[PDB]
RNA sequence: AAUAAAGG
C-alpha cells in the first residue's frame, strides 16, 4: 500500500483514447475538401472505425463532442476529494488538486498515474495557466498563491488574502491577474513583481468566482450576496461599471466567452444564465434541466455554442446556446458534486473532478454502438 | 522593421465548382456559364471542326463566388446573374453588349453584426435560390436570415429580411432550402433539423429531419407554412424540386431516397442496407441497387428521368414509374456509366451534359437512348490541375545541346494533381524550348521569308541582306541555289505566294516580279516618287507603300500582276498598313477582303476592296484606348489575323513606340459602316531594351497563331477553343526573324535568327500541350498522388500514392482482428493501401517492379528528400528519399509509426536502370508525423516529441529531443534552425548545436492558429517566416529581440499579413534574374493556381502603395466589389501589395496613366519602370 | 527551395547575428529556474554577464548518466541536477526490474538491463 | 536520485 514505485508489476494493455489517427484522416481530408460540404458521411456501422475527424473536422456539427462515454476514472490511493483538474495547455497530461494541497500528474492518453507532489499547505481551490503556455498559477484554502512552472517547480509563493482564495484569472497579456476571497474583496495585482494594485470593495461577503476578459479591461466577479451577486469591475480604476441582479443564491461560476459578447453564470437556484455583455438589462437565455444546484461549467475550446456543467447531484449535462431544451446528459456520473471540469486543448475527451474523491474521463461516442 | 512584398499570381486557378446554362450573351442562343474560386468562363457548344466548347469571355473578380444563379428579368434582353460572396453579398451583374464587358446592376451587403447573433465565426455559406418563374429570389445568410428579393413585373424592389427562426414552427440547423414548381405563388421549401444528432448517437435520438413549405407573399411580406413533415430519417442530405407535370420533391439521404408532395404519404426507399436501427420511417427496399447518396449531384433531364453522380464517380439514370394521374409509384435505377468525380453537373442541348469538376477535368458527355438505358461519350474535357497538394521542382531531361552552357538553370514543376480515380502528376513549364534540329552560320542577313513551291511543304528560303540577297534551294538538303530567275542584285523587302502557293512574288526596292519555281514570268518597275518600303499580300491582291506615303495595288487577273491606283485621295501622310483576308463572318457592313490604314494625324481607317469604300474610322488611334469606336505617339507595326477554329476569331496586333497592344474584335450593332468594334487584351509583353515584328503562322505543330518577335520574343496561340496563350521564348536570347518552316527533317516545324548570326532550324518538343496556361503534361495515375520528391542524383521521381480496396476486418486491443460479417445488401468500409512508386522524366511511364508497398494499415504522412551526412560524397553529404509512416488501426489503438529511409540507385537493365535501394525501415516507439534535415541529420518528429537522429552506419542514433506542442505537421530548416508548425498552435522557431548536441527553442508564435504549410520570406540578410492558414491567409512574423513586444526574443511579431484568397499547402523558392540575394517564394494553391511572393524595397513600396490606393479608388471593379476589402484578414498589418492589381494600370490609355501618375504627382515612365522591372524579375519555369 | 537553386550560404541573417550574441536578453525573474534554452556561449569563454541567474543554460560540471526525470520532463534541479540532460542511450540507468529480480516487463524498456 | 511497475 506504499506504492514507490518499486513493485515489479505484470503488464496492463491500457485502455486508451488516442488522437493521432483521427487527426492524420483530417490532415489528409483537407486537401481535397473544400469544408463539410464535401464530406462523405459516416456511417453508424462499427467497421467505420477509421472515419472520425476530430472536432476542427466538422464545425457544422457540434454533437460530437457531447462526451457521454465512460473511459476510465482515476483514483488516488490516499483518498480525498478533488477540487479542480486542469490539462497542461499542450495536453500533455492533467493535473488533479484535492484538499491535501497535493498535485496529482495523469497522463492523456492512457490515463495512467504519472506523478504526486505535496504542493499546498491547505485545500487548493484555484488553478490556471497563462495565455503563454508558461506559468501555472495556484492558490490554497486561506492563503497562499504560488508560481509553477512546466516542469512542476515552485519559484514564488506570496501571501495574497487573509482568507481562502476561490478563483483566479490571467489578463490577455498575462502581465496581471485577479483573486477573489473570502474576505468579499476582488484583489487585483501585479504579476513579475507580487505587487497589488488595487483592492474591490464592493460585494456583500465571499466573492466566490471571479474572471477577466479576453481583450477588454472588465473583471466581473459573483458572490453570496443577495444585493450585488456579480459585479463588473475596471482594473486600472477600480470602479464598479454595473451590477447584474441575476440569481438570488450563491453564484458558483461566471464564465466569459472568448469571442467576448458572452457570460455564462451558474447558481444554487438550479440555472444557469447567459447575459449578453453588452446590453445586461435583459437575459439572453436560462439554461433551465438540473434536479439540484449547478456546480460547474465549461466551454468547448473549439465549438462556440456547445459548453458542459454538473451539479451537486453527480449529473453533467451538455447544453447548446442557439438550442433551449438540454442537448445531451449523464445522471449519475459521479456520486458527489462535480467541483471542476476540463476539455481536452482538443476537445475530444473532459474530465470531471468531484466530492466522491475520484475524477472521471468522458470521451465522445462510437458510430453504431449498442 | 518590417518586410514588404509584392503578390503576384502566376498561374490562374482551374478547379471549376458552378455551372449554369443560359442567355448570356442575349436571347438568341444559350450558352455555358461556369464559375470557380474568383472567375467566370462563358463558353459555346460548337457542332463542328466533333463537338468542342469555344470560350465565348472570361472575368476574374475580387471575390471567392460563393454561389451562382441566373434569372430572365422583366424587359431585359438577357439573363443576368446573381453571384454571391462573403457572408452577405448579393451582386446583380449582366453583359455589356457595347463594350463586350460585364456590367454591375446592383448590389446589396448584408453585413450588420445585428444579424450574427452573437457568434463571431461564420460557417453557414450564402445559398441563393431563385423561383423557376422569375418572380423573386431568396438568399439565406448566416443560417438563420433569409433574405427576399422581389424583381419588378428598375426590375428590382426593396429587399427584406426574414427571421427564419421566429416562424412557427421554429427552424434550426437548415440543410438546403429550394423553389417548387407549380405554385401560384412562391413557395420555399425549406429542408432542416431542429433537433440535430450524430452517427455516435442514432442509438440515442433519430428521425430528426424535417421539411416546411413556406409560401412567401411579396406583396404584403406575409410568409405562412402550408405543410410540413417530421420524423424523417437523420442524414437527409439533399432537396430537389421536381419539375411538372410529377411536381413535388426529392430527398436524398445517405442510405435512401424519398419522394414527397401533397396529400401523399412520403414514398420512401432504402438503397443500401445500412438503416436497420437507425430509423424508425418506413423504407422499402430497393431490389437489386446498393449505394449511398451522399455527396452525389443530381439533374432532371426530362420531367420524368433523371441523371445521378455518385460519391464515386458511377452515373446512374433513376426513372420515376408513376400511375395514371402521375402520382410517383415505385422507382428504378439503372447504371448507365462512369466518369470523372464531379463537383456540378448541368444538362445542355437536348443530348448534352456537362459534368463539372475541381477533382479532375471537367467533361461535356453525350448521351442517346438504348424503360430506356443511356449510353455516355466523352465530347470535351477541360483542363484541371488541381488540387496542387504537393510539388517537386526538377530539371527537364533533354535539352539541345546549344542551349546549355547558359547561366539560368533549366527547371520544371512537378505536381501531385487530382483526388481518387483522377490523381495524376501535372509537369508544368512556362517557356517553350525550340528542340533545335540544326544550325547554321549565316552573319550579315537581317531578314528572310519562307515560301512555298512545287503538298503544302516549302520550297525555297529566301533569305535577305544589305546589299544583295541570298536563296536557299531547300527541298531535301539546305543548298544555296544560285543563278536563278529571282533578283540577287538588291535587297528583298518581301516575298509570298499568290494563287494558292501556285505563284511567288518578290517585291524589291525597285519593282514587283511574280515567279513560277525558278524562272520568272513577270517584271513590272515600280516607281512613284519614293521607294518602296512597305508591301502586304492578301491573295489575290496585292499593296505596297512607299517610303513616304503613296499606296498603289495589284492584283493577279487572268496571267500576270495588273496595276490599280487606290482613291484614297487625303491630307495625311500614311506610316503603316495591313491587308486582312476575312474567312469568318464578322467583318459585314465567304472571304472578303480588307485594308486597315494608318496615317500620320493619329487617326486610323479600314477600306472595303477592290472599292476603297470607307467603312471604319478611328480617330485617335496610337493613344492604346479600350475600345475601338466608329467616329461618325510612332505607330511602327500593325497586323490583322483571324484565328481558333476555320479563321474564326479577329485579332489586331499594335507595336508602337515600346508598347504591344493586342485587340480583338466583337461584333457590335452610323449607316453603311462595318459593323465591329475592337477590345483592348491584357498582357505582359514588355517591348523595352523596316523589318516586321509579327510573324503570321499557321500549323506550326499544329496550331495556328502568331509570332512577337523583339527583346522579350512571345507565341501567341489560339486553338479550337478561342483561348488565347501567351507563352514566353527567352532560352536563346532576343529572336530577330521568324518563320514557318515545313521539310523532311522538320516536319511541320519553324526556323528563325537570333542576335548572333544564328538560323536554327527547329520543332516543338511533342510532349507538352500548348493549349493550356502553361505548357503541361498530365499523368494519370488511376489513384491517389500524395507525395513527389524528386531525387537529385538519379533525375527520377518518387511519389507516395494510395488506392482504396474494401474493408473486412477490425482491430482490438494480442491484437485479435473481428471480422465483418453483414448481409449481402452491406456497403463495405473504404480502407487504404500505399506504395512509393519511381517515375522517370524519359517517357513519364513508371519504372517497372520497382515499387514498395508498405505492411497493411500502414498510412504514409509525409516523403522528403533529405540529405543526410555520408562519407561516400564529395559534399559529404548525399539526397536519400525519406518517409514516415503511421500504422492507424483505430481510435483504441495505441498509434505506431515507423521510418523509411530509401535511396536510388543504378542497376544493369531502358527504364529499369533504377531500383530502390532500401537502406533503413524500422518501427518508432511513437506516431511519425513529419520530417526534415538539419546540417546532416534526420529530424523526426515522433508524437509529441521531436528528434534529431543521426544515421551512422546504417542505423539511426539519437542525438537530441525537445519537448513540443500538440501535433508536429510540418517542419523546414534553414542553416542550423529548425520551423515547426501545428495544427492548432501557430508554429515555433527552434534550434540545434553541433557542440552540446542540444535542442531548444529559440521562440514561439503564443496565439492559437491553424497552419497548413510555412516557409521563408528570404531576402537580403533578413529571414521571415511565411504562414498559411485556415482562413486563406499569408502572414510573415518575426524574431525581433529588441523589438519590446516580442519579449525575450521569445515570441514571433507577425510583420506582414496578406489575405491570398485560397488555401496553399506548399511553397518552394527560386532566385532573382537591388535584387542581390532576394529569393522569390513560389507556391501552389488547393485551387489549382500558381503565386508569388517577391520581396521589396521600402521606397519603392511607398510609391506603389500610392498607385495601389488611387487606382483602388478611382476606377469600376467587376461586380462591385472592392480590392482592398478583399486582401484583408479573416492587428492588421499589411505590408504586402496586390499585382493582381497594379497590372491594371497598364491596362490604361497614356491619358489616363498621366492624368493618374501626375494626381499622385509621380511620372508614368517612374511607373512603368517599378511595374516592368518586378515583371521580369519572376520569369521562370 | 532545393540546395542547388536557392542556396543561402552564402548570406548572413540578422538572426545568425541576433542569436550568438545574446541580443535580446532579460535576467530571470525568480532564482532557481531551463529546459529548452541555449547552451551559453559566454559562459563557455569565460564571460557570463548575467551572473548565475544566466537566462541560457549553464554547463558548469561534468555528468555521467542520463537524469531520469529529465527524460519525462519534469526535472526541478535544472543545470544544477547531478544528472546529464542529454539524450544519450548508452549513459542510461540501469534497469531496477532486471537488474534485482531477473525479468523486466517493459518490451520497450529504454533501461541498460546488463 | 524526488513514486519507473500506481490493475493494490
Ligand atoms: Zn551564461
Ligand atoms: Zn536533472
Ligand atoms: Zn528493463
Amino acid at each position: 500500500l506504499t506504492f514507490d514505485g518499486k513493485r515489479m508489476r505484470k503488464a496492463v494493455n491500457r485502455k486508451t483514447i488516442d488522437y493521432n489517427p483521427s487527426v492524420i484522416k483530417y490532415l489528409e481530408n483537407r486537401i481535397w475538401q473544400r469544408d463539410q460540404r464535401d464530406m462523405r458521411a459516416i456511417q453508424p456501422d462499427a467497421g467505420y472505425y477509421n472515419d472520425l475527424v476530430p472536432p476542427i473536422g466538422m464545425l457544422n456539427n457540434p454533437m460530437n463532442a457531447v462526451t457521454t462515454k465512460f473511459v476510465r476514472t482515476s483514483t488516488n490511493k490516499v483518498k480525498c476529494p478533488v477540487f479542480v483538474v486542469r490539462w497542461t495547455p499542450e495536453g500533455r497530461r492533467l493535473v488533479t488538486g484535492a484538499s491535501s494541497g497535493e498535485f496529482t500528474l495523469w497522463n492523456g492518453l492512457t490515463f495512467n498515474f504519472e506523478t504526486i507532489l505535496q504542493a499546498h499547505d491547505s485545500p487548493v481551490r484555484a488553478m490556471t495557466w497563462s495565455h503563454n503556455d508558461m506559468w501555472m498559477l495556484t492558490a490554497d484554502h486561506g492563503g497562499y498563491v504560488k508560481y509553477w512552472q512546466s516542469n512542476m517547480n515552485n519559484v514564488k509563493m506570496f501571501q495574497a488574502h487573509k482568507e481562502a482564495i476561490r478563483e483566479a484569472s490571467f489578463s490577455p497579456t498575462d502581465n496581471k491577474f485577479a483573486t477573489c476571497s473570502d474576505d468579499g474583496t476582488v484583489r487585483i495585482w501585479d504579476f513579475l513583481r507580487c505587487h497589488e494594485e488595487r483592492i474591490l470593495r464592493g460585494h456583500g461577503a465571499d466573492v466566490k468566482c471571479v474572471d477577466w476578459h479576453p481583450t477588454k479591461g472588465l473583471v466581473v466577479s459573483g458572490s453570496k450576496d443577495s444585493q450585488q451577486p456579480i459585479k463588473f469591475w475596471d482594473p486600472k480604476t477600480g470602479q464598479s461599471l454595473a451590477t447584474l441582479h441575476a440569481h438570488k443564491n450563491t453564484v458558483m461560476e461566471v464564465k466569459l466567452n472568448l469571442n467576448g459578447n458572452w457570460l455564462l453564470t451558474a447558481s444554487r437556484d438550479h440555472l444557469c444564465k447567459l447575459f449578453d455583455i453588452r446590453n445586461l438589462k435583459e437575459e439572453l437565455q436560462v439554461f433551465r434541466g438540473h434536479k439540484k444546484e449547478a456546480t460547474a461549467v465549461a466551454w468547448h475550446p473549439v465549438h462556440e455554442g456547445l459548453f458542459a456543467s454538473g451539479g451537486s447531484d453527480g449529473s453533467l449535462l451538455f447544453w447548446h446556446v442557439g438550442v433551449e431544451k438540454e442537448v445531451g446528459g449523464m445522471e449519475m456520473a459521479h456520486e458527489g458534486m462535480i467541483w471542476s471540469l476540463a476539455w481536452h486543448p482538443l476537445g475530444h475527451i473532459l474530465c470531471s473532478g468531484s466530492n466522491d474523491h475520484t475524477s472521471k474521463f468522458w470521451t465522445r461516442n462510437r458510430p453504431g454502438d449498442k | 522593421n518590417a518586410m514588404y512584398a509584392v503578390y503576384k499570381q502566376a498561374h490562374p486557378p482551374t478547379g471549376l465548382e458552378f455551372s449554369m446554362y443560359c442567355n448570356f450573351f442575349n436571347n438568341s442562343e444559350r450558352n455555358l456559364v461556369v464559375a470557380g474560386t474568383s472567375q467566370l468562363y462563358v463558353y459555346r457548344l460548337n457542332r463542328d471542326a466533333r463537338e468542342k466548347l469555344e470560350l465565348a469571355a472570361s472575368f476574374s473578380f475580387f471575390g471567392n463566388v460563393m454561389s451562382m444563379a441566373s434569372v430572365q428579368l422583366a424587359g431585359a434582353k438577357r439573363d443576368a446573374l446573381l453571384l454571391s460572396f462573403k457572408d452577405a453579398k448579393l451582386s446583380v451583374v449582366e453583359y455589356d453588349p457595347g463594350t463586350h464587358d460585364l456590367k454591375t446592376l446592383s448590389l446589396h451587403y448584408f453585413e450588420e453584426p445585428e444579424l450574427r447573433d452573437g457568434f463571431v465565426q461564420n460557417v453557414h455559406t450564402p445559398r441563393v435560390r431563385v423561383d423557376p418563374d422569375g418572380r423573386c429570389a431568396a438568399m439565406l445568410v448566416y443560417g438563420t436570415r433569409l433574405v427576399v428579393l422581389p424583381f419588378r413585373r428598375s426590375s428590382f424592389l426593396p429587399s427584406y429580411i426574414i427571421d427564419v427562426r421566429a416562424l412557427d414552427e421554429k427552424l434550426l440547423n437548415i440543410i438546403d432550402l429550394q423553389f417548387l414548381h407549380g405554385y401560384y405563388e412562391p413557395t420555399l421549401l425549406i429542408l432542416f433539423e431542429p433537433n440535430q444528432t450524430w452517427p455516435g448517437r442514432v442509438a440515442v435520438r433519430q428521425d430528426t429531419c424535417s421539411i416546411v413549405a413556406i409560401s412567401l407573399n411579396i406583396t404584403q411580406k406575409v410568409h405562412p407554412v402550408i405543410w410540413s413533415l417530421t420524423s424523417l430519417p437523420f442524414d437527409c442530405t439533399q432537396a430537389l424540386a421536381v419539375p411538372k407535370p410529377i411536381g413535388g420533391v426529392v430527398v436524398f439521404a445517405v442510405n435512401s431516397l424519398l419522394y414527397l408532395n401533397q396529400s401523399v404519404p412520403p414514398y420512401g426507399v432504402a438503397l443500401n442496407s445500412l438503416t436497420t436501427g437507425t430509423t424508425a420511417f418506413p423504407l422499402r427496399t430497393q431490389e437489386g441497387v446498393r449505394i449511398t447518396l451522399d455527396c452525389a449531384q443530381a439533374t432532371f433531364i426530362s420531367y420524368d428521368k433523371m441523371v445521378i453522380s455518385l460519391k464515386g464517380g458511377e452515373i446512374y439514370v433513376l426513372t420515376l414509374i408513376t400511375d395514371g394521374m402521375r402520382s410517383v409509384r415505385a422507382f428504378h435505377f439503372d447504371k448507365a456509366a462512369a466518369s470523372v468525380l464531379t463537383t456540378s453537373m448541368v444538362t445542355m442541348e437536348p443530348g448534352y451534359l456537362f459534368l463539372g469538376s475541381r477533382l479532375g477535368n471537367s467533361l461535356l458527355l453525350k448521351y442517346t437512348e438504348k424503360l430506356a438505358t443511356y449510353s455516355f461519350e466523352v465530347c470535351d474535357s477541360i483542363l484541371n490541375i488541381g488540387p496542387c497538394a504537393n510539388a517537386a521542382v526538377g530539371e527537364p531531361a533533354f535539352l539541345s545541346e546549344e542551349f546549355q552552357n547558359s547561366p539560368e538553370p533549366d527547371l520544371e514543376i512537378v505536381v501531385c494533381s487530382g483526388h481518387g480515380k483522377n490523381g495524376a502528376l501535372s509537369v508544368l513549364q512556362k517557356s517553350i524550348r525550340p528542340q533545335v534540329v540544326t544550325t547554321f552560320e549565316l552573319p550579315g542577313c537581317y531578314d528572310m521569308w519562307t515560301v512555298i513551291a512545287p503538298g503544302r511543304r516549302h520550297g525555297f528560303l529566301i533569305l535577305s541582306r544589305e546589299d544583295s540577297t541570298m536563296i536557299l534551294q531547300t527541298g531535301q538538303e539546305i543548298m544555296e541555289l544560285d543563278t536563278s530567275g529571282f533578283a540577287t542584285q538588291g535587297p528583298t523587302v518581301f516575298a509570298g505566294n499568290i494563287g494558292d502557293n501556285r505563284y511567288i512574288v518578290q517585291v524589291s526596292p525597285l519593282g514587283i516580279r511574280l515567279l513560277e519555281g525558278v524562272n520568272q514570268l513577270h517584271f513590272i518597275p515600280v516607281d512613284l516618287g519614293a521607294p518602296i518600303v512597305q508591301c502586304a499580300v492578301a491573295d489575290p491582291y496585292v499593296v505596297i507603300m512607299s517610303a513616304e506615303g503613296h499606296v498603289t495595288m495589284f492584283l493577279l487577273k487572268s496571267h500576270r500582276l495588273a496595276l490599280h491606283k487606290p482613291p484614297l485621295h487625303h491630307q495625311s501622310k500614311v506610316i503603316t498598313l495591313c491587308l486582312y483576308r476575312d474567312l469568318s463572318g464578322m467583318f459585314t457592313t465567304e472571304p472578303t477582303h480588307w485594308c486597315l490604314l494608318v496615317r500620320e494625324n493619329g487617326t486610323m481607317e479600314i477600306y472595303q476592296l477592290p472599292d476603297w469604300r470607307l467603312v471604319f474610322l478611328v480617330k485617335n488611334f496610337p493613344v492604346g484606348q479600350r475600345v475601338l469606336v466608329d467616329s461618325s505617339p510612332l505607330v511602327k507595326e500593325v497586323l490583322l489575323v483571324a484565328l481558333g477554329s476555320r479563321q474564326s476569331r479577329p485579332y489586331l496586333l499594335v507595336h508602337v513606340d515600346q508598347e504591344l497592344l493586342i485587340y480583338e474584335a466583337f461584333p457590335h450593332d452610323g449607316q453603311g459602316n462595318l459593323k465591329v468594334r475592337f477590345k483592348k487584351v491584357p498582357h505582359n509583353i514588355n517591348f523595352r531594351e523596316r523589318v516586321a515584328r509579327f510573324r503570321y503562322f499557321e500549323d506550326i505543330y499544329g496550331y495556328s497563331g502568331v509570332f512577337i518577335c523583339g527583346p522579350s520574343p512571345h507565341w501567341l496561340l489560339v486553338t479550337g477553343r478561342g483561348a488565347l496563350r501567351l507563352h514566353p521564348m527567352a532560352i536563346d536570347g532576343p529572336v530577330d526573324s521568324f518563320a514557318p518552316f515545313h521539310n523532311v527533317n522538320c516536319p511541320r516545324g519553324f526556323l528563325y535568327f537570333n542576335r548572333q548570326g544564328e538560323l536554327r532550324i527547329s520543332v516543338l518538343p511533342a510532349y507538352l500541350s500548348y493549349d493550356a496556361p502553361w505548357p503541361v503534361r498530365k499523368i494519370p495515375l488511376r489513384c491517389t498522388a500524395h507525395y513527389v520528391a524528386y531525387h537529385v542524383e538519379s533525375k527520377v521521381y518518387a511519389v507516395a500514392t494510395s488506392t482504396n480496396t474494401p474493408c473486412a476486418r477490425i482491430p482490438r486491443m494480442e491484437k485479435e482482428f473481428e471480422t465483418i460479417e453483414r448481409d449481402e445488401r452491406y456497403i463495405h468500409p473504404q480502407q487504404e493501401a500505399f506504395s512509393i512508386q519511381l517515375i522517370s522524366p524519359v517517357s513519364w511511364e513508371a519504372i517497372p517492379n520497382a515499387r514498395i508497398e508498405l505492411q497493411e494499415w500502414e498510412h504514409v504522412t509525409c516523403m522528403k528528400t533529405v540529405s543526410l551526412r555520408s562519407e561516400e560524397t564529395v559534399s559529404g553529404l548525399k539526397g536519400y528519399v525519406a518517409a514516415g509512416t503511421c500504422l492507424m488501426q483505430g481510435e483504441e489503438v495505441t498509434c505506431r509509426g515507423r521510418i523509411l529511409i530509401m535511396d536510388v540507385i543504378e542497376v544493369v537493365p531502358p527504364l529499369t536502370k533504377n531500383k530502390f535501394k532500401v537502406l533503413y525501415e524500422k518501427e518508432q516507439k511513437g506516431p511519425v508525423t513529419a520530417l526534415c534535415h538539419c546540417n546532416g541529420h534526420l529530424v523526426s518528429a515522433i508524437g509529441q516529441k521531436i528528434f534529431l537522429w543521426s544515421l551512422r552506419a546504417s542505423e539511426l542514433t539519437g542525438m537530441a529531443f525537445i519537448d513540443t506542442q500538440l501535433y508536429i505537421h510540418q517542419m523546414i530548416s534553414v542553416k542550423n534552425f529548425i520551423l515547426a508548425a501545428d495544427v492548432m498552435k501557430s508554429i515555433s522557431l527552434l534550434r540545434y548545436q553541433e557542440e552540446s548536441k542540444t535542442l531548444s527553442l529559440v521562440s514561439r508564435d503564443a496565439k492559437p492558429l491553424e497552419v497548413y504549410s510555412v516557409d521563408f520570406m528570404v531576402d537580403n540578410a533578413q529571414l521571415g517566416f511565411l504562414v498559411s492558414d485556415r482562413d486563406r491567409n499569408l502572414m510573415v512574423y518575426m524574431y525581433l529581440p529588441e523589438a519590446k513586444e516580442s519579449f525575450g526574443g521569445m515570441r514571433l511579431l507577425r510583420r506582414a499579413d496578406f489575405h491570398v484568397g485560397a488555401h496553399v499547402n506548399t511553397f518552394w523558392r527560386t532566385p532573382c534574374r537591388v535584387w542581390e540575394n532576394k529569393h522569390i517564394t513560389w507556391f501552389a494553391t488547393l485551387d489549382g493556381g500558381i503565386g508569388l511572393l517577391l520581396p521589396m524595397q521600402e521606397k519603392t513600396y511607398r510609391r506603389l502603395l500610392m498607385l495601389q490606393n488611387a487606382l483602388t479608388t478611382m476606377l469600376p471593379h467587376h461586380a462591385g466589389l472592392n480590392p482592398r476589402a478583399f486582401r484583408m484578414l479573416h492587428n492588421a498589418v499589411r505590408n504586402v501589395l496586390d499585382g493582381e492589381l497594379l497590372n491594371r494600370y497598364l491596362y490604361l490609355s497614356t491619358m489616363e496613366r498621366s492624368e493618374l501618375a501626375k494626381k499622385i504627382g509621380t511620372t508614368p515612365d517612374i511607373i512603368l519602370d517599378d511595374l516592368l522591372e518586378t515583371d521580369r524579375v519572376t520569369a521562370h519555369f | 527551395m532545393q540546395e542547388i537553386i536557392a542556396s543561402v550560404d552564402h548570406i548572413k541573417f540578422d538572426l545568425e547575428i541576433a542569436v550568438e550574441q545574446q541580443l535580446g536578453a532579460q535576467p530571470l525573474p525568480f532564482p532557481g529556474m531551463k529546459s529548452g534554452a541555449a547552451v551559453c556561449e559566454f559562459f563557455l569563454k569565460a564571460a557570463c554577464g548575467k551572473g548565475g541567474m544566466c537566462p541560457f543554460r549553464h554547463i558548469s560540471g561534468e555528468k555521467t548518466v542520463v537524469c531520469k526525470h529529465w527524460l519525462r520532463g519534469l526535472c526541478k534541479k535544472g543545470d544544477q541536477c547531478e544528472f546529464l540532460h542529454e539524450y544519450d542511450m548508452t549513459k542510461m540507468p540501469e534497469c531496477y526490474f532486471y537488474s534485482k529480480f531477473g525479468e523486466c516487463s517493459n518490451k520497450e524498456c529504454p533501461f541498460l538491463h546488463i
